[PDB]
C-alpha cells in the first residue's frame, strides 16, 4: 500500500503534440471501478480502450491501425485489461487511501461588507469560506436564527490548484435591529459546525 | 463514497524541442510531476512523497513510448500540425484580501494549447520574483490544459497587479489586471 | 373589529404636487407602535410627527409654520397624538387581524431548465415558487438528500402586486446518474413541506 | 410577530386638473383606494371588503384637507413647481410560461414623479385589451411612487409584446419588449 502505479502508454507499430491519457474512474469508491486510456494527436483522441469495452477502439481514422495491432498482441492487449486493478484498484485502495482520501483541510470563514458599497439599492453581506480540502462543503446564511435562503447567492467551487478550495455565498439584506447573521460552515474536516457572526 | 477519478500515466511530447512532461493527479489535483531532465518524482504535497513511491522508470517509460508513437502518428497524419488555441486568464486571491495581510496570488490560465506558455506577473510591467509558482500544464478533456501561478503578497502598495500570458495562438500577451 | 380607520391629515394655517403619508410601524406586532406622519410637497417632506418625538417637527423651512401653529393647536396636536391608538393600535389588532394576517397562500413549485441551453458550461436548474404570500419562505436546493448550497443562486424577493409573491432559485450543476434533485419548498401555509422532484 | 407598517392615509393631490387619490396598504399591498370621483371603497381584495370598513368620508377629508394645504404650499413656496423623473419599467411573468399555458404579463414601473401615467401593453404596436389592470400609484419612500398592470394571455402566437410608459419627465414611450 505504499508504491503508486501508473498506466502504461503501449507502442504504436513501426509544432507536433501528443498526450496518452490514463483515467481511472471510481464509482462508490471502489464498488465500480472503470479504465480508461486515451491516446491524443494535438487535440484528437485517436485510440482509445475501455473497461467497459473491453477493447481498443479506435475514435478516429488516426487510430484504426493501433487498435488492430494492439488487440492482436495478446501481450499488450491483456496488460491493458488488467490495469484496472493492477493500477487503479491497485492505486486507489493502496495511496490514494493513505494520502487523498484521508486529507482534511478545515475551511475559513470570514464575513466582509462588499469592498466599498451597501449602495444602489440593498446592503451585500459575503462569506468566504477558504482553503478546505475536500470539495464536499455545506455553507448557509442565518438571520437571526432563521436559515436564510432568498437573496442568497453562492459561488461555483474554486479550486485554487494547491489541494485546497474557497466558496463565496452572498446575501442582499434590508436589514433592522439586533439581527445577528451567522455564517453555518460544515465540513467533514470539523466535528461540530464552524459559525460566524455579525450584527447591525 | 464519492466520484474520484485519479489520473494516473499522463503523458505529453512535443516535438520541434523534445519536451515532454509526464504527471499524476486525484479529483483534478496535481499528485506530482517527474522530472524529466533529471530522472526524479517531484511530489506537490511533500508528506504525500514521504508515504507514497512512484519510481521515475514508470514515468520514462510512457514518455519514450509517446516519443515513439509521436514519430509514427505524425507520419501517419502526413504530417498535420497542431492549430493554436488563445488562452484565457484569471487572476485571484487565494485568501480574504487584508490591508497589510499576506496573501498568495493566483492567475489561472485556461484553454492552453500547447503546453507552451510563459505566464508572468509584474506590479511594475517589468518582472519581480519571490513566491513566484506554476503548477504542471493539468490536464482538460478537451485536451487543451491549463496552469496556475502565484504569487506571495502583502497588499497596500504599488498595488498594481497584472499577469502576463505569452502564446502564439495569442497576441498581446494577456495582461490581466489586478 | 370591523372598521378601518385613518390618519387624519391636519389644515395649514389660511404641475404642482403633495402627499400626506401616515405611517405605522409595528415591532413584534404591536408590542411596539411607531406613528409617522409626513407632508410632501412635490417630493420634498416639509413636517413631520413622530411618536418618538411627540410632536410636529419642521423637516425643512417649508415646513416652520405648520409645526409651529399645530403644535400650539391642542385640538391637532392631542388628536395627532392618539392616532397612534385611535389608528394603529386599533387598525392592527382589528382590520388587519382578521385579514391580512390571516391570509396564508400555498406557493407552486416547480423546476424548468433554462429556457434552451444547459450550456456553454454547467447546466442550470431553475426552482420557481410562485403566488404565496406572506413573504416568509424557505426553498432549499437538495441532490439526493444531501442539502445543495454551492451554485445555488436566489433571487431577491418578487412583490407581485396583487398579494402575492414569487421567487426563483437557481442551482449549476455538473450532474451525473440516477441523482435526484429535491427543490424543497417551506411555507407558513404549508402543513408539512411541499416539495419537487426531479432526476438526470 | 415580524415588521409590519401600515399605510393609513395616504393622500395625493395635483394642481393643474385637482386630480387626488387615497389609499391604504399593509406591508406593501394595497388594501384599497377610495374612488373619488363617486365617492366608494374599491378594495383590491373584494373578500376583504366584506369583513372590514372604511367609511369613504376619511379619506374624503384628507383630500380636502391637502386641496387645502397644496394651496397654502405653493404660495408659501413662491410656487415651485415638481422637478420631473424619469421611470423606469420591468415586464415580468406572474407565473411559469407554458406553451399554450394561461398567464399574466406584468409591468412594473418605478420612479414615477408625477403620479401622472399611461403605461400601455401591445403586441402590435396600436392597443390591446381584455385583462388590462392597473394598481393605484403606490408609494415610495423618496416620494416617488411606482404602479403595476397586467395582461392575461397564453404564450405562443404573435408573441411579441410591449408595454408603453408614457410619462413626460420622459421621450420615448418606454417600449420595454417581452
Ligand atoms: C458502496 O456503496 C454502498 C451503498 O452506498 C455501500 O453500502 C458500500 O459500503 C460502499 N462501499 C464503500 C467502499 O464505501
Ligand atoms: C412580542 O415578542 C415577544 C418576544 O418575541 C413575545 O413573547 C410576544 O408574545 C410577542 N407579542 C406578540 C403579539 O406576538
Amino acid at each position: 500500500r505504499g508504491i503508486s502505479q501508473a498506466v502504461h502508454a503501449a507502442h504504436a507499430e513501426i509544432h507536433f503534440v501528443v498526450q496518452f491519457k490514463g483515467e481511472c474512474y471510481y464509482t462508490n469508491g471502489t464498488q465500480r471501478i472503470r479504465l480508461v486510456t486515451r491516446y491524443i494527436y494535438n487535440r484528437e483522441e485517436y485510440v482509445r480502450y475501455d473497461s467497459d469495452v473491453g477493447e481498443y477502439r479506435a475514435v478516429t481514422e488516426l487510430g484504426r491501425p493501433d487498435a488492430e495491432y494492439w488487440n492482436s498482441q495478446p501481450e499488450i492487449l491483456d496488460r491493458t485489461r488488467a490495469e484496472v486493478d493492477t493500477a487503479c484498484r491497485h492505486n486507489y485502495e493502496g495511496p490514494e487511501t493513505s494520502t487523498s482520501l484521508r486529507r482534511l483541510e478545515q475551511p475559513n470563514v470570514a464575513i466582509s461588507l462588499s469592498r466599498t458599497e451597501a449602495l444602489n439599492h440593498h446592503n451585500t453581506l459575503v462569506c468566504s469560506v477558504t482553503d478546505f480540502y475536500p470539495a464536499k462543503i455545506k455553507v448557509r446564511w442565518f438571520r437571526n436564527g432563521q436559515e436564510e435562503t432568498v437573496g442568497v447567492s453562492s459561488t461555483q467551487l474554486i479550486r485554487n490548484g494547491d489541494w485546497t478550495f474557497q466558496v463565496l455565498v452572498m446575501l442582499e439584506m434590508t436589514p433592522h435591529q439586533g439581527e445577528v447573521y451567522t455564517c453555518h460552515v460544515e465540513h467533514p474536516s470539523l466535528k461540530s459546525p464552524i459559525t460566524v457572526e455579525w450584527s447591525s | 463514497e464519492a466520484d474520484h477519478v485519479g489520473f494516473y500515466g499522463t503523458t505529453v511530447y512535443q516535438s520541434p524541442g523534445d519536451i515532454g512532461q509526464y504527471t499524476h493527479e486525484f479529483d483534478g489535483d496535481e499528485l506530482f510531476y517527474v522530472d524529466l531532465d533529471k530522472k526524479k518524482t517531484v511530489w506537490r504535497l511533500p508528506e504525500f512523497g514521504q508515504l507514497i513511491l512512484f519510481e521515475p522508470q514508470g514515468g520514462l517509460q510512457n514518455i519514450a513510448a509517446e516519443k515513439h508513437n509521436l514519430g509514427i502518428l505524425t507520419k501517419r497524419s502526413n504530417f498535420t500540425p497542431a492549430t493554436n488555441e488563445a488562452p484565457q486568464a484569471t487572476v485571484f486571491p487565494k485568501s480574504p484580501v487584508l490591508l497589510g495581510q499576506p496573501n498568495t496570488l493566483i492567475c489561472f490560465v485556461d484553454n492552453i494549447f500547447p503546453p507552451v506558455i510563459n505566464i508572468t506577473w509584474l506590479r511594475n510591467s517589468k518582472s519581480v520574483t519571490d513566491g513566484v509558482y506554476e503548477t504542471s500544464f493539468l490536464v482538460n478533456r478537451d485536451h487543451s490544459f491549463h496552469k496556475l501561478s502565484y504569487l506571495t503578497f502583502i497588499p497596500s502598495d504599488d498595488d498594481i497587479y497584472d499577469c502576463k500570458v505569452e502564446h502564439w495562438g495569442l497576441e498581446e500577451p494577456v495582461l490581466k489586471h489586478w
